[PDB]
DNA sequence: AAAAAAAAA
């Protein structure tokens, strides 16, 4: 599991970043690393929690991301040529090519 | 028991809600605002209602107004049986059981923080004052449904409270509700919920004393409309919340002195005193503080004038003129600043190679000769523009800092003005005498339109697509014509490539 | 105790309506209080009432009665209450608006004031008088009067009264239809409540006279005494004393073997004039009298004094639409060696001026972690705390370097903005600066020009409104007055008058320019620009700046803003004109 | 509390209950006899008029720097006053107290360790004072004839010179404008209001070597009020008061802007040119005798600084020079020095 | 409470 904060590229100038819960499972792991810019495409669930009823005083529950595709996307930013969670990843015909 | 006083009030607020029937304008015989406001809710699915105070004032006199707006937590539930009443009447399809809600707005008058007092809980109040924090939207739940574990019976409907609350019986007769249940998260139903902080304004505020703070909880559409550092006013219903820790939780559990409104003797507190604190709830809040789409704004006035400026002979003789009335002289400058502020188009290569599409103007002159005007104008003018000296007092300088806690895990950037500028025009003044970091920082901000920061473990790219216009005094305070630009000022080569225009 | 319920109401009616002060005017050896008092509350429809205990005191039989107050103050308090509620309509033989009010009463005066140095346990329950000063305050905090219940399952709501904060839950619903016993909840939102205030006040610093520190009392106070005092307050209170145990651990019925004391108080106290303003304002030489007026003890320094007391006056503040606002504040800088007094004429300012903070070589908003609580709070700078005042600012040079351009952004927008933890919103100044300075070295040497001597960046000198140079230089005439003047003070002035005089003039009076005075100024400022030419091409100095313009036009509006008048006259010009090439005639160097 | 009363609500006998342990717990069924009844009669409540008191005050001792063997650290020892001895010390005193030296249970902590360690206390019977005592020029007989010996003695001030610090030789002008300074200037203010202070400022420069820092000791130790500041070294004596975070509850009292007993003190310094930007401001705010308003947190109880100022140091150099000498003076503002 | 690393003045 891993914190996920906002880019500092889309955040709107002078104000606060928002921090989410991202949950990886097999095949998942170590994919990601500190100071990456990722992109995660999952699942959006909640769940209870004592804590977080006590000090806000009111039925809120926590949320949580369960992860099922990540794509790194740090420094190419130009991402319209070919689609894909990799675009330097080739096919048998590429490799023919 | 039937509250006859809530359904009498129910009755009549349908009643006004149905019949209102006001007008207007001269065209406008008979609008029935609220029967379109039905329309509207239909041709776009929305779920929220506003219903101005003063509409509602002289309906009934102070018989209905004051009787809704005193006990408003007492005749919630009742208006909002009376809404959905009608809205069946009149649109069952727009049910398709949503959550309805009716935000007032228009009161008389105002209080402040500090005439907040516990005789008017459960009224309807208008307040304001300077926000300071949000917090995350986060899902709150509102009506639960349960299923009674040994027997798989469903148990809806159960209306929540300040704790999680889980039901009392199961009614099969066989089964007597002896184990609890399992809450059913795909059958119940979430609404948002955020909390902010407010606190007295300056205006108000006497001699050296601390501000008073208060806290004021958001639910619906009302969300993320309050950021930080806006001065809002706020429409809702007073209302006090106890210190939930001493109730009975799954979970596990100046302020030292004590002395508290402690209360105890109750069955669920056993030996626990309960405290009780001031919170608002909040309804209404506002702030005091493609060419086709352009066209689909259609008005008279709209093509009329549009099409006459279009269609004119001398505009651009005519639009010069228009620009910066106050000031004196100075014609080619007006002329460069409408141009910079017209701006040229941004166009991007086949390869991702980015093509600068903005004007840079700077203004040299000898001191007094009208220069900051056109900065206070062209501020007070084009949208998203900041104005700014050229030597800062903040870290952030011009392009942005980063800032960390003493033994803090925030390593966080703060945003300079050119920051702040983005896809507006930046005015700096008096150029003279800039630092070496920010003196070499702009002429990457300018040319390539993004800043790149490296430092402590934490990186970024920051966009700062902005129109910069800056002043400056030529060394010696008055320019020497026997000399040049290069001779006059104390700028590096670089820096003057990247204006456009002087 | 059962004895003052039956003949001390009677008594004490019966002074009530046959007391006069006549006996206390006997007794001081140098009038019927109680019912003209309630007469004037009958007529207002008010419900307070004032006691002091001397008067209470210098009737035979009521001391008897003060003796018992002083024993059982809750029980007097409220038989005299019930008393007073009588008494009103006793004394109207409209009943309608009696029904709806309360009566409560406010003795105060009984003993000598008490420190937190002397507080015996032998004096629990008794009143007392204390002096101090606040603290800190505390929101208002509610309190359970009533309860609301509900039976959940037939939807049938009850009210319970409480009593001592413990409040005895019904266990089963009234209604014996349905009867059940575990149907009934309490609603949180439809009961009611009272506000109780915590205050925490601090004993006067006279009572240590050896170095120790100062101790701190709590206090209690209950509806009209809610933000009655503030943060820094002198007040005097007159309350009952109290002890309650403590908790100590919230989980068990353990109690310390100590109790906390606190006091609960009933009583606070603190630590067409238009008419003689015209008569003043027809004086012909009223300008001299009111410069030499703000400063008694100062020796000479006429034109000084009139510039401070102009810009005391002020000018006028326009914010027309197409053109924007234009400043109305006026800026002045003094200078001068350390001998001069120049530090006093900034308190006379500071202590005459309604509003205005006096401070040294920070000033502007910054966002504070609170220490008490752990929350976050803006805070707002002294600079902002002067608006529509004037802002006293002392050892000018000294201002480093950060905080002087936060100046540079003051004085030419009025407007400060600030951008940090997510905050980014604009604040209004609109203040006035009055600042004075030293040079550099034991002297200001005449030969060098000011900027040398000053250390001061050229544009923050040329935009403030005015400057003035005092040179004291060794001569026997001078020196001789000096001596005599200060010996004779070592051995005409009006009063608050004067504020409320200037707040009439900011804010009833609102002069204009009339266009005779439009050639006068056009003609002055080619007269100064005639002076900064010559008969040689050299090219001399541009002297006259359109921030002379806005500096006559200032003054001129100014003066015209004092005397009450309405437009403005040559007179006014003229004085403008004369007052700014005084100070430019003095600006020049050794050269010329 | 001593005895702790409950009333019974009308029940007849009020019931009472006693406790000498430091922790108590409350009754919540009383022996009425319409109460002992198979049902209850009210709920008893605690009555503070009917129960009886004592006042309780507890202090701490420290170990004289006499006793304390080498290299060890002085130990503490708590104590705990009742009665009519409360309020007979005083922070700062050598004393001798008698009293009952007696255990105290640990369980107050509640950590359920130490199962046979405990704490000790004593309890305080009888207390001489000792030390000395200023007594406020209290008016006598016997000092009556003293300064009858005195005035008989004739010129009295060359006499005090010479008898204030004979282990350092000469220097009579110094000690004539100590002397002189005891006394204090014309003080309690002008007409109109205009302020004066009697407090006298000087000071003294000299070489390293010249035993001022000495004659600072001995005009410190003789004059009742003097204080001993120094540029750093400790940082709870400038611009704060001495009662910071101090409280167990950490109530945070403070006074706001305050220095060490500025009041009609004597403040004597040691290496005046030592101290750093604080101290240095703190002294350019009490210049004549200007109150300290220096504030945090809101707070402005200012302190009324009524002091004399003694300073001693040196030039950085270490000795004086044949050139111009304002350039050595104190490596000060001038403004100070004027 | 005390040691050690980092960015800005
Ligand atoms: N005139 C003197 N008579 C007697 N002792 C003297 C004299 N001058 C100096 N001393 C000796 O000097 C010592 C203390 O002087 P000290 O060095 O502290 O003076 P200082 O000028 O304040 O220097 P520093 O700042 O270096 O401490 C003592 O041992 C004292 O005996
Ligand atoms: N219409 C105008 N024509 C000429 N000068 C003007 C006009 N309006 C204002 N000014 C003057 O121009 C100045 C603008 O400031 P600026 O040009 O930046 O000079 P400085 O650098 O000395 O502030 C103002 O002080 C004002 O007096
Ligand atoms: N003309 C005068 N009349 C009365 N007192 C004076 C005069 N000139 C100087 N003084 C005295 O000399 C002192 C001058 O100090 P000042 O120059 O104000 O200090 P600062 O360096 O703070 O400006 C004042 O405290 C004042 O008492
Ligand atoms: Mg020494
Ligand atoms: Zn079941
Ligand atoms: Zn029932
Ligand atoms: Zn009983």
């Amino acid at each position: 599991r891993v914190t996920l904060q906002e880019a500092p590229g889309t955040v709107p100038p002078g104000r606060l970043p928002r921090h989410r819960e991202v949950i990886l499972l097999a095949d998942l792991v170590d994919v990601s690393k500190p100071g990456e810019e990722v992109e995660v495409t999952g699942i959006y669930k909640n769940n209870y929690d004592g804590n977080l009823n006590a000090k806000n005083g009111f039925p809120v529950f926590a949320t949580i991301i369960e992860a099922n595709s990540i794509k790194r996307r740090e420094g190419n930013t130009a991402n319209e040529g070919e689609e894909g969670l990799d675009v330097f990843s080739w096919t048998e015909e590429e490799e023919r090519e | 028991v039937d509250d006859v006083t809530g359904e009498k009030v129910r009755e009549a607020f349908e009643q006004f809600l149905e019949d209102f029937s006001v007008q207007s304008t001269d065209t406008g015989e008979v609008e029935k605002v609220y029967r379109a406001q039905i329309e509207f809710m239909k041709i776009y699915d929305l779920n929220t209602i506003y219903i101005d105070y003063q509409h509602l004032s002289m309906r009934e006199n102070g018989a209905l107004a004051m009787a809704i707006s005193e006990q408003y937590y007492r005749f919630l539930p009742f208006l909002q049986k009376g809404l959905r009443r009608v809205v069946r009447k009149y649109a069952p399809e727009l049910l398709n059981e949503r959550v309805f809600q009716i935000s007032f707005f228009n009161l008389p008058t105002v209080h402040r923080i500090r005439d907040i007092r516990s005789e008017k809980i459960g009224s309807l109040l208008s307040i304001s004052g300077t926000v300071t924090r949000t917090s995350e939207v986060r899902p709150e739940l509102y009506k639960a449904s349960f299923t009674c574990d040994m027997c798989r019976a469903i148990v809806d409907n159960v209306e929540q409270s300040f704790k999680y609350t889980e039901p009392t019986f199961c009614p099969n007769p066989s089964c007597e509700n002896r184990a609890f249940w399992t809450l059913n998260v795909t059958r119940s139903r979430f609404l948002d919920w955020q909390k902010v902080r407010i606190q007295e304004n300056a205006n108000e505020i006497p001699t050296g004393s601390m501000p008073r703070t208060l806290d004021v909880i958001l639910r619906g559409d009302s969300v993320e409309r309050a950021k930080p550092g806006d001065r809002c006013k706020f429409t809702g219903v007073e209302i006090v919340v106890p210190d939930v820790t001493q109730l009975g939780l799954p979970g596990v559990k100046k302020t030292t002195e004590g002395l508290n409104s402690g209360v105890t003797g109750l069955r669920s507190l056993g030996v626990r005193d309960l405290t009780y604190k001031i919170s608002f709830l909040a309804c209404h809040v506002i702030s005091i503080g493609d060419q086709e789409v352009f066209l689909n704004s259609l008005s008279s006035d709209e093509i009329n004038e549009l099409k006459e400026m279009v269609k004119d002979e001398h505009i651009y003789d005519k639009l010069v003129r228009s620009i910066a009335p106050a000031v004196f002289g100075h014609e080619a400058v007006k002329k460069g600043i409408l141009l910079q502020m017209l701006g040229g188009v941004h166009k991007s290569t086949v390869e991702g190679i980015k093509l600068r599409g903005d004007i840079n103007i700077c203004v040299v002159g000898d001191p007094s000769t009208s220069k900051s005007q056109f900065l206070k104008y062209v501020v007070g003018f084009a949208p998203r523009s900041v104005y700014t000296s050229g030597k800062a007092s903040s870290a952030a300088g011009l392009t942005a800092a980063v800032v960390r806690d003493e033994e803090g895990g925030d390593y966080t950037i703060e945003a300079g003005a050119l920051m702040l500028a983005d896809n507006g025009i930046c005015c700096i003044d008096e150029f003279d005498k800039m630092d070496i970091s920010d003196q070499v920082a702009i002429h990457e901000a300018m040319e390539q339109q993004t800043i790149s920061i490296a430092k402590a473990g934490i990186h970024a790219t920051l966009n700062a697509r902005t129109s910069i216009l800056a002043a400056a005094n030529p060394v010696g305070g008055r320019y020497n014509r026997k000399l040049s630009l290069r001779g006059n000022l104390n700028m590096t080569a670089p820096i003057m490539s990247r204006f456009d225009l002087f | 105790t059962n004895v003052s319920i039956q003949e001390c109401t009677t008594n004490f009616r019966n002074f009530l309506m046959s007391f006069k002060y006549k006996f206390r005017k006997i007794l001081d050896e140098r009038e019927l209080y109680y019912i003209k008092q309630l007469n004037e509350m009958r007529e207002l429809g008010t419900s307070n009432l004032n006691l002091d205990a001397r008067n209470l005191l210098a009737y035979k039989q009521t001391e008897d009665l003060y003796h018992q107050l002083l024993n059982y103050p809750q029980e007097v308090i409220s038989i005299m209450d019930q008393t007073i509620k009588d008494c009103m309509v006793s004394l109207i033989v409209d009943l309608d608006e009696i029904e709806t009010k309360f009566y409560k009463v406010r003795p105060y005066n009984v003993g000598s004031c008490k420190g937190m140095r002397e507080l015996n346990p032998n004096d629990i329950d008794k009143l007392i008088n204390l002096k101090g000063l606040v603290l800190r305050s505390t929101p208002v905090i509610p309190d359970m009067k009533v309860a609301f219940f509900k039976c959940n399952v037939c939807d049938h709501t009850m009210a319970v009264e409480i009593d001592r904060g413990v409040i005895q839950e019904p266990a089963r619903c009234e209604r014996i239809d349905c009867n059940e016993p575990n149907s009934m909840s309490l609603i949180h939102n439809r009961c009611s409540f009272a506000d109780k205030q915590v205050i925490k006040l601090q004993e006067t610093p006279d009572f240590v006279p050896d170095g120790q520190t100062p101790h701190s009392i709590s206090l209690c106070v209950y509806d009209e005494l809610v933000d009655s005092c503030r943060a820094g307050d002198r007040i005097e209170v007159t309350g009952t004393f109290r002890s309650i145990p403590i908790r100590a651990n919230s989980r068990q019925r353990v109690l310390k073997s100590l109790y906390k004391t606190y006091v609960d108080v009933v009583h606070v106290k603190k630590v067409q004039d238009l008419a003689k303003i015209r008569e003043v304002a027809a004086r012909e030489d009223l300008y001299s009298l009111l410069a030499r007026s703000i400063a008694p003890s100062i020796y000479e320094l006429e034109d000084v004094k009139k510039g401070i007391l102009l810009q005391l006056f002020g000018g006028t503040n326009k914010t027309f639409t197409k053109g924007g606002r234009y400043r109305g504040d006026i800026n002045i800088l003094l200078c001068g060696d350390p001998s001069t007094s120049k530090s006093q004429i900034l308190q006379y300012v500071h202590k005459i001026t309604p509003r205005g903070v006096y401070t040294s070589g920070g000033l502007t908003a910054y966002i504070t972690r609170d220490v008490d609580t752990k929350q976050l709070v803006l805070e707002s700078g002294a600079l902002v705390l002067s608006d529509g005042g004037v802002c006293c600012i002392d050892e000018f040079d000294k201002m480093s370097d950060s905080t002087r351009s936060v100046l540079h952004e003051v004085m030419e927008q009025q407007t400060i903005s600030i951008a940090k933890a997510g905050i980014i919103t604009t604040l209004n100044a609109r203040s006035s600066i009055l600042a004075s300075a030293n040079p550099i070295g034991s002297r200001y040497n005449p030969n060098l020009p000011v900027t040398e001597n000053i250390d001061l960046p050229p544009p923050l000198l040329s935009r403030f409104d005015l400057v003035y140079l005092v040179l004291d230089k060794v001569d026997e005439k001078n020196d001789r007055e000096l001596a005599k003047h200060l010996t004779n003070l070592y051995l005409v002035l009006p009063v608050e008058f004067l504020t409320m005089y200037i707040s009439y003039a900011k804010e009833h009076i609102h002069p204009i320019i009339t266009e005779a005075a439009k050639t006068e100024l056009v003609r002055a400022y080619v007269g100064m620009r005639k002076m900064g030419d010559d008969s040689r091409s050299d090219e001399k100095r541009i002297t006259a700046t359109t921030r002379q313009l806005e500096s006559m036009i200032r003054l001129a509006e100014a003066h015209a803003k004092m005397k009450l008048k309405n437009v403005v006259e040559l007179e006014d010009v003229q004085e403008a004109v004369r007052l700014i090439r005084s100070a430019i005639k003095d600006y020049a160097t050794d050269p010329k | 509390v001593e005895v702790i009363a409950y009333t019974c609500d009308q029940c007849g006998y009020e019931v009472f209950q006693e406790v000498n342990s430091r922790t108590f717990t409350p009754l919540s069924e009383c022996t009425s006899e319409e109460c002992s009844q198979n049902q209850t009669k009210g709920q008893l409540f605690m009555s503070t008029r009917a129960s009886k008191f004592s006042a309780f005050q507890e202090c701490k001792i420290q170990e004289l720097s006499q006793q304390v063997p080498v290299g060890h650290i002085p130990r503490s020892l708590n104590i705990h006053v009742n009665g009519t001895l409360v309020r007979s010390l005083s922070p700062g005193d050598i004393v001798d107290v008698t009293g009952i030296f007696l255990p105290a249970p640990y369980t107050g902590f509640k950590a359920l360790k130490a199962g046979l360690l405990t704490e000790t206390y004593l309890e305080a019977q009888f207390v001489r004072q000792h030390k000395k005592k200023f007594a406020s020029f209290s008016l006598t007989s016997d000092v009556e004839e003293r300064v009858m010996e005195l005035i008989t003695s004739g010129d009295v001030y060359n006499r005090l010179a010479k008898s204030i610090a004979p282990e350092i030789y000469g220097n009579l002008d110094v000690k004539k404008a100590l002397l002189l300074l005891l006394v204090g200037g014309v003080d309690k203010r002008v007409g109109d209001g205009m302020k004066i202070r009697g407090d006298i400022n000087v000071c003294l420069m000299g070489d390293p070597g010249v035993a001022k820092s000495q004659l600072l000791k001995a005009i410190c130790k003789i004059s009742p009020r003097g204080v001993y500041t120094t540029g750093k070294g400790s940082s709870g004596v400038g611009l704060t008061a001495a009662v910071m975070k101090d409280p167990v509850t950490d109530e945070m009292i403070l006074e706001g802007g305050a220095l060490v007993l500025a009041d009609n003190g004597i403040c004597c310094i040691d290496e005046f040119d030592k101290m750093d930007e604080s101290d240095r401001t703190a002294i350019h705010e009490v210049m004549e005798q200007q109150t300290i308003s220096i504030s945090k947190a809101g707070i402005n109880t200012t302190l009324n600084a009524r002091t004399s100022i003694l300073a001693a140091a040196n030039p950085l150099y270490g000795r004086y020079n044949p050139r111009l000498s304002p350039l050595d003076n104190i490596n000060l503002p001038a403004a100070l020095l004027s």
